[PDB]
RNA sequence: GCCAGGAGGUUGGCUUAGAAGCAGCCAUCCUUUAAAGAGUGCGUAAUAGCUCACUGGUCGAGUGGCGCCGCGCCGAAAAUGA
């Protein structure tokens, strides 16, 4: 199980939600990783890929 | 209740906290002892410091009452020969030197501390001590 | 110590008190108990 | 035997600065009960047995009286710490009406003054009714209790009003596992009617939330209620998701949240490893429902070595929830000591030669490299110099032949581990065009600093912590001996208020599971923070001790 | 043996988280005095306290130590019954 890239903690259990999807990289890459799941709730301050990248909605108050 | 508890320390200029022993010795007593801060700091003003000697009571309505003393001679020769802490050892090495004047007031101010209250002793007395911290001396 | 051949006045609040055939060395703290044995 | 008054009075303004202002005196000590004075509304309620089943209440046996007859007046005259009546009237010699008794008293009582140590026995039912009439007397209700502090949905203060009509808006507690009706959740409400039968929503992580049926466990047997009160307490059925401290309002209700924030702060540092790791991630398994039934515990791997280290806040804790892993669980790990990250560096000036005379199939590769090596304290960094002689090695060496060094350093010439804390430079080298890469000298680099490294005075820098000791000077005294029995030596003793606090130096390995240690010979005054500060040498012979195979 | 004094510079300086007679290097004083140390042990977190040293009060006749020689006593357990 990969990752959904920048922005990780982890550490180990997080309930990696098994996806599924290789690439160019390491000889697997199937069965990603999500955020928000039961752990990482994406990267700190995401402004777009939000789908995946944890991050709700910016509310930033202004 | 608490019945007259008259208890002395030896409380250096600076620290204003009310830190055991002196707690469990002046909290049986109402002790005012954020006043005896603030009063003798002032009473040597004139350096403001230095290591002294107090004294406190109670007299059974909470009472304070503040008396000071002297400053030590181990420090009024630091002061005095120019020691940094002191002259490392005092068999060893010496840093500056004593003659015929500053252990002449080295005397005066602790005319009523040292031992023997008079004057013909004390300066060869703690011209003796002197060496008890390595300070040497220059003899005439 | 307690039971051994050499048995000294080690501290000096003890004593050698040749009792029931044999010396000992007596104190307070019953930790110097020595013995000649 | 020990049963007493004076007793725990005395201790009450000795350990803390208790007003215990008392109302019931003892009849007969130990044995010999039979009944109690009440200096509060005057009278004696007596019972007469142990079991209880035949009491009374006649008055003083003629030796007492008088006696409780002080302590009553004692509670009139220390009621002049309150209102003004009381005052006076104790200045009048007037008789306090049995009620401003309930006043004053109450009064002090809620208001954090007096302490109305009503007391008994169980065993021997002696001692009881007079302190449930004392509780229906002087033991706080919701409505005297100050507005509850909390957070809004947009963030500020919170009203949390006793009001019975207002916005639904609750808190839960305890995690119940259970047959018929499941998982059940105990709760304090606070403020808002709930309805049996109908919905809600969790205001913590935005959950919409079913009430199954509200119910109160009456000691017995438990009971089923049509609704939850402003203020009541109750425990509900389902929510499938509510954990702990999750604040609850209705399907509505401003969407409000809370503000207390707990803290079970860790202390206790247990190793546990299995004998396969695939043993492993199954006790994964059951800390994904460890972690999970009980908040507390923190089950986190350190880095640099493997096995997850199962922290928490108690010997017993940690070690009772060991029984229940070989127990319903059943987990073979042989529980182990916690491990230490060890790092390591050297002590001299060393100057050596990196060259790799090695001519190959033509293409060479080759890398003479000549590093000077310097090391520096025990705290420092990592520094290297852009260090030529004038201008031999290339310059794309000069971000590359220092990786090498770099490199051979993540595993030292001892038993090897990230060697740090060292300054480095270099000087010169040789060069040549097609026979010379960047790795090349990366390796040449790597070859310079094994042969630089394992020639240079080893040592290893064990990790160390700087740990405050929360206790007083008693006990102060005895740790002093502890820590200093424990390979280091502390260095911090600023005076506190109800304790005094050391700052100390205990090198890691040591110190283990001081809690279990410390918790023994203070009894229990406090205990201690985890800063952890630097690392250095272990004494000699704890480095060869370490030297294995 | 008993009573009592048993002190002041001082927390000697040097070290040291602190080293105050008192865990440690140097040292290697001077004075109030009849007499009281830069200390002998215990104890303290380091102070505190206790304490020996020393000198009087009582006392009333012998006492303390160092070496030798003779005989001894511990040192000192194995096997059929002494």
């Amino acid at each position: 199980a990969y990752i959904p890239g920048e922005g990780h903690n982890l550490q180990e259990h997080s309930v990696v939600l098994i996806r599924g999807g290789r690439v160019k990289d390491l000889p697997g890459v199937r069965y990603h990783i999500v955020r928000g799941v039961y752990d990482a709730a994406g990267v700190k301050d995401r402004k777009k890929s939000r789908s995946k990248y944890g991050t709700k909605k910016p509310k930033e108050a202004a | 209740k608490k019945v007259v508890a008259v208890v002395k320390l030896q409380l250096p200029a600076g620290k204003a906290t009310p830190a055991p022993p002196v707690g469990p010795a002046l909290g049986q007593h109402g002790a005012n002892i954020m006043e005896f801060v603030k009063a003798f700091n002032a009473a040597t003003a004139n350096m403001g410091d230095a290591i002294v000697p107090v004294e406190i009571t109670i007299y059974a309505d909470r009472s304070f009452t503040f008396v000071t003393k002297t400053p030590p001679a181990s420090y009024l020769i630091r002061k005095a020969a120019g020691l940094e802490k002191g002259a490392h050892k005092p068999g060893r090495e010496k840093v500056g030197r004593i003659t015929w004047e500053q252990v002449l007031e080295i005397a005066k101010q602790k005319m009523p501390d040292l031992n023997t209250t008079d004057l013909e002793a004390a300066a060869r007395m703690i011209a003796g001590s002197a060496r008890s911290m390595g300070v040497e001396v220059v003899g005439a | 110590m307690k039971v051994r051949a050499s048995v000294k006045r080690i501290c000096d609040k003890c004593k050698v008190i040749r009792r029931h055939g044999r010396v000992y060395v007596i104190c307070e703290n019953p930790k110097h108990k020595q013995r000649q044995g | 035997t020990g049963a007493d008054l004076w007793l725990v009075i005395r201790t009450m303004q000795e350990r803390l600065g208790a007003r215990p202002v008392v109302m019931q005196l003892p009849i007969g000590r130990e044995d010999t009960f039979s009944g109690i004075i009440d200096v509060l509304r005057m009278k004696a309620y007596t019972y007469g047995n142990d079991l209880g089943t035949d009491i009374r209440e006649i008055p003083i046996p003629e030796e007492y009286l008088d006696q409780a007859r002080e302590y009553h007046e004692k509670l009139v005259e220390v009621a002049a710490d309150f209102d003004e009546n009381i005052m006076l009237k104790y200045l009048e010699g007037e008789e306090p009406t049995e009620e401003e008794l309930v006043a004053a008293i109450r009064k002090g009582t809620i208001d954090l003054k007096i302490t109305p140590v009503f007391l008994g026995s169980a065993l021997k039912n002696k001692g009881v009714q007079l302190l449930l009439d004392a509780v229906v007397d002087y033991l706080p209700s919701p409505l005297d209790i100050p507005p509850i502090k909390g957070t809004t949905p947009e963030g500020e203060v919170v009203e949390i009003h006793p009001d019975p009509n207002g916005p639904l808006a609750a808190l839960a507690f305890k995690i119940m596992a259970d047959p018929y009706v499941g998982r059940l959740t105990f709760i304090r409400v606070y403020s808002g009617t709930l309805t049996s039968g109908s919905y809600v929503y969790n205001t913590t992580k935005g959950r919409k939330e079913r009430v199954a049926r509200l119910l109160r466990m009456h000691a017995n047997h438990r009971e089923e209620v049509e609704e939850l009160k402003a203020g009541d307490l109750g425990a509900v059925v389902g929510l499938k998701e509510t954990i702990t401290g999750d604040t609850l309002v209705g399907e509505d209700a401003p969407r409000v949240i809370l503000e207390s924030i707990e803290v079970p702060e860790p202390v206790i540092d247990v190793a546990i490893e299995p004998k396969t790791k695939a043993d492993q991630e199954k006790l994964s398994q059951a800390l994904a429902r460890l972690a999970e039934e009980d908040p507390t515990f923190r089950v986190s791997t350190h880095p640099e070595t493997g096995q997850t280290i199962i922290s928490g806040m108690g010997e017993l804790h940690l070690e009772i929830i060991v029984d229940r892993l070989k127990r319903e669980f059943k987990v073979d790990a042989n529980v182990g000591k916690p491990q230490v990250a060890y790092r390591e560096t050297i002590t001299k000036p060393v100057d050596v030669e990196g060259k790799f005379i090695r001519q190959t199939g033509g293409r060479g590769q080759y890398g003479h490299v000549k590093i000077k090596v310097e090391p520096l304290p025990r705290g420092s960094g990592f520094e290297f110099v852009n260090a030529i002689v004038g201008g031999v090695i290339p310059k794309e060496y000069i971000p590359a032949v220092q990786k090498g060094i770099e490199e051979a350093m993540q595993s030292g010439p001892l038993i090897g581990f990230p060697v740090v804390d060292i300054k480095v430079t270099l000087y010169d080298g040789s060069y040549h065009e097609v026979d010379s890469s960047e790795m090349a000298f990366k390796i040449a680099g790597s070859m310079a600093i094994k042969e630089a490294v394992q020639k240079g005075d080893p040592v290893i820098l064990e990790p160390i912590m700087r740990v405050e000791v929360t206790t007083p000077e008693e006990y102060m005294g005895d740790v002093i001996g502890d820590l200093n029995a424990r390979r280091g030596q502390i260095l911090g003793m600023e005076p506190r208020g109800n304790a005094q606090v050391i700052r100390a130096f205990v090198p890691l390995a040591e110190m283990f599971g001081y809690a279990t240690d410390l918790r023994s010979k203070t009894q229990g005054r406090g205990s201690f923070v985890m800063f952890f500060d630097h690392y250095q040498e272990v004494p000699k012979q704890v480095q060869e001790k370490l030297i294995k195979g």
